[PDB]
Order: C-alpha cells, then structure tokens, then sequence
C-alpha cells in the first residue's frame, strides 16, 4: 500500500523477494543439540556440511 | 415377484435380458434394410429439384478428394452440371412431370448416387425442405381449420395467402408432401432398425465394460459410455466388408471407454496423452520390479523408457490424486483431517493495528511538512487517494515543468532524512 511506497523511498530499502522460512526450537524447550542428520536426493549437489 | 430390487444394476440387466441374441444372419439382416431405408431417403431427396439447385449453387460459391465413383472434381461435376441444367429445359418442355422428364431426372439420380457427400451437407439439404414444410404447414393450418369447421365441404380472402404461398414455393405442395412424408418413412425404418442391434448387443458391452469396471468411474457409468460406443458403432459397420459384427464393434467400444475413463473420474483434469505416458510409466515398473527384484530407481526407469529424466521426475510428482478432507487422522473416529486444516487468506489483528498506526503517523509527520511538498507527496505515490498521479499529470496540474517536480520530491527527501522528523519512522525498520 503507498505508505510503504512512501516509507521504501524515504528510506531506500531494496527488500529482497525471499522469505524466512527457517526451523527453530519450539517454544519453551531448552536443550543441547547432539546430533544432526542430512539426506539428500539423487541428483542434487551435495553440501560441505553432508 | 419384484422384491423391490432398488439396485439399478439389476434393474438394468432385467430389462436387457429380454432381448435375444441372433448371429450371422440378423446381422446382414438389419444391416441390409438400414441400407435400404438410406438409398430411399437418397432417391426421394434428389427427387425432389430445388435441393438440387441449393447444393450445386452452394458447392459453385465454396469453390473434397477421391470420390468413391463405381480439378478432378470440377471436371466431374461440369458434365453434371450440364446435365442438370438441359433437364431442367425438358421439365419446361411441355410436361411439368412428363415420363421423359421423369426419366431424366432417375439418370440424374443414378449419377449423382455415384458420388460422395458430406453429411452435414446431407443434413442441410434436408433441414432446407424442413423449413419450407414447416412454414407451409404454419400458414396454413388455420385455413384449413376454418375451411374444415365453418364451410364443411372467406373463401376468396383466404385464398389469396394459399395462392401466394405457391407463388413463393413455386412447386406443386403435393409433391413437396409426398417427398416430405417419404423422407419420414425411410428415417424411420432405417432409426427403427438400428435399435434392434443396438438392444442385440448390450451384453457384448457389459463384458466389455466388466473388464474395466476394477475400481475406475463405477460399473453404470462405464455401461453407458459403452453403450455411447455401440451406437456409433452400428452407424459405421458395413456388412459389405464380410466380417462379423463384434469384431469391428469391440475397437469403438474400447475406444468410447477408454476415453470416457481419461477424462472423467479425477477431481484434477490430466489430459489423454499425459494419461497414456503414466500408463507406459505403470506398464513398464511392473516388468521391470519381476525383473530386478526390487524397485526401480528413477534413473533406470528413464533410461528404459528412452526419457529424460527430468521428465520422468515431473510425471511421477504429477500422478497423485487429492485427498478426502474427512479421512479420520485420529485412531479413533472422533477427529478428521478437516479440523487440523488452517486458514491462510487472513491478516493477523496486530499487523492490522500495525496499518492502522502507520497510516496515523505517516500522516502527522507528512502535516508538519510544507503545503505544497505535502500536497505534492500526497499526489504522486497517491496516498490517502485513490490512485497515484504520474509526473507528467502534476507537473500540468501544478506547475508544468518536470524537473521541478524532481528538484521537489529531492528536497524532500532531503527533509524527511534529516534525523529530527524520521524518529518514529525507524521503528518500521525491520519491514
């Protein structure tokens, strides 16, 4: 709506086309992470991490 | 004895039980006088000569290759057309329907059977007599009935619309009535006669159906498209060729089902030709898994079907078919998958509250500013209006020089970053 037309350009924000759809902890749990498990499909890259 | 059989499946096959089966003889039978009812309607209809007119005249303004005679068809036709047209001189000629003029227009007949039409064609040359049939029919049946319930054997007034109906038709009415009724008579022999093989051949529908009925539309469903099949069947079978019925009948059954069960019986409509390569797709893992003993992996699958495997990828995620938004999620039947389902086309009340606040403050900070950069910020991003005016419509409106208009929208811009007025602005940072 204009007032982020109005906002954007009084402020130069270039806001970028991606979303944040990352996992977090739910809320109220608090532990230690102790292990972590990565599968990928067939034909993707795989990354440093994997 | 009917103990109420709700079903209509039996209720169906009841009804279809009655009629018996006959072979080999019948089937010559029917297909014969159902060729029979045609060539009567073929003759009555060239009979009659303003259709020929309209269809000459009509083939002249069109302008459809290898004809089944027992520029090819501009040089066949020319001998038609004179012969067509030293006939019409004979009828002319002394007699309205003298025996040399009758005689002429059977050879005409004879000849112009030996060609080929369209049917659409056909059925308009039919709908042209139709026409007339009924508008003569119209206009004079209140004639008729006041002849018939008043004078019982005006007349003269009367007269005169009979009189000019014959002038418009320009044709004897009896022969017309004669043509039209003989037209009645053979559709209905030749109608009359498809239903007997139609109504002969509803079981060999059923089995066909039967061996699709394995869990696709519903058994009624697949009947009836079957039955769809047969009717065009029986209208292409010829008995000329010297086979049996059923094996040309089986290929249009199958055909009709086939079709029918592509389009129909998924909620999301895959087309025919996406169909069949799911098909192979299925055909082809079943031999491949007896063969391997395992799974195939997507990667062998497109090497045997001779696909990219992109392709093969994309038709495997396309296959599958929604799911009943009842399906019980819970052991126990008391909670659906229905309830678990959230709606996504609302706003949140804090980003309304948000809006709202927004809208407030981008107003106060834009009053402290200068009437005309106010006004003129207001015009250009079209805030608080309905819709923005472009640059070119301020600067007529206002004061006709564009880059003025920039030098403005700089200066404020300028304004409204100097840290004083954007305080409150900053807390909308994070959007």
């Amino acid at each position: 709506t204009p007032e982020e037309k109005l906002l954007r350009a009084i402020f130069g924000e270039k806001a970028s086309d991606v979303k944040d759809s990352s996992l977090r902890v739910p809320n109220g749990v608090s532990g230690t992470v102790i292990d972590v498990q990565v599968f990928t499909r067939d034909g993707v890259e795989k990354d440093k991490r994997a | 004895e009917i103990g109420r059989t709700t079903d209509p499946v039996r209720m169906y096959m009841r009804e279809m039980g009655t009629v018996e089966l006959l072979t080999r003889e019948g089937e010559i039978d029917i297909a014969k006088r159902i060729e029979d009812g045609i060539n009567q309607v073929q003759c009555s209809v060239a009979e009659y000569p303003e259709a020929i007119t309209y269809l000459l005249e009509q083939y002249d303004r069109v302008e459809f290759v290898d004809p089944n005679a027992e520029e090819l068809a501009r040089e066949k036709f020319a001998e038609l057309r004179a012969q067509y047209v030293v006939t019409r001189d004979t009828i002319k000629a002394k007699g309205r329907s003298h025996a040399t003029a009758q005689e002429e227009i059977l050879k005409l007949s004879e000849v112009f059977k030996q060609f080929r039409l369209v049917p659409k064609q056909f059925d308009y040359l039919v709908n042209s007599m139709r026409v007339m049939m009924d508008r003569v029919r119209t206009q004079e049946r209140l004639i008729m009935k006041l002849c018939v319930e008043q004078c019982k054997m005006e007349v003269h007034r009367a007269l005169q619309k009979l009189q000019q109906i014959e002038e418009e038709t320009g044709l004897t009415i009896e022969q017309v009535k004669d043509i039209n009724r003989r037209m009645s008579i053979g559709e209905a022999k030749a109608r009359r006669a498809k239903k007997e093989m139609v109504e002969a051949n509803l079981r060999l529908v059923i089995s066909i159906a039967k061996k699709y009925t394995n869990r696709g539309l519903q058994f009624l469903d697949l009947i009836q498209e079957g039955n769809i099949g047969l009717m065009k069947a029986v209208d292409k079978f010829e008995y000329r060729r010297g086979y049996k019925f059923s094996t040309y009948a089986t290929w249009w059954i199958r055909q009709a089902i086939t079709r029918s069960i592509a389009d129909q019986a998924r909620t999301i409509r895959i087309p025919v030709h996406m169909i069949e390569t799911i098909n192979k797709l299925n055909r082809i893992s079943r031999q491949m898994l007896q063969e391997m003993g395992r799974e195939p992996t997507p990667e062998e699958l497109a090497e045997r079907m001779l696909m990219p495997e992109d392709k093969i990828r994309k038709v495997l995620k396309i296959a599958k078919e929604p799911i009943s938004m009842e399906t019980p999620i819970g052991d126990d039947e008391d909670s659906h998958l229905g309830d678990f389902i959230e709606d996504t086309t609302l706003e949140l009340p804090l980003d309304s509250a948000t809006t709202e606040s927004l809208r407030a403050a981008t107003h106060d900070v834009l009053a402290g500013l200068t009437a005309r950069e106010a006004k003129v910020l207001r015009m250009r991003f079209g805030i608080d209006m309905n819709t923005d005016y472009t640059l070119e419509e301020v600067g007529k409106q206002f004061d006709v020089t564009r880059e003025r208009i920039r030098q403005i929208e700089a200066k404020a811009l300028r304004k409204l970053r100097h840290p004083s007025r954007s305080e409150v602005l900053r807390s909308f940072l994070d959007d």
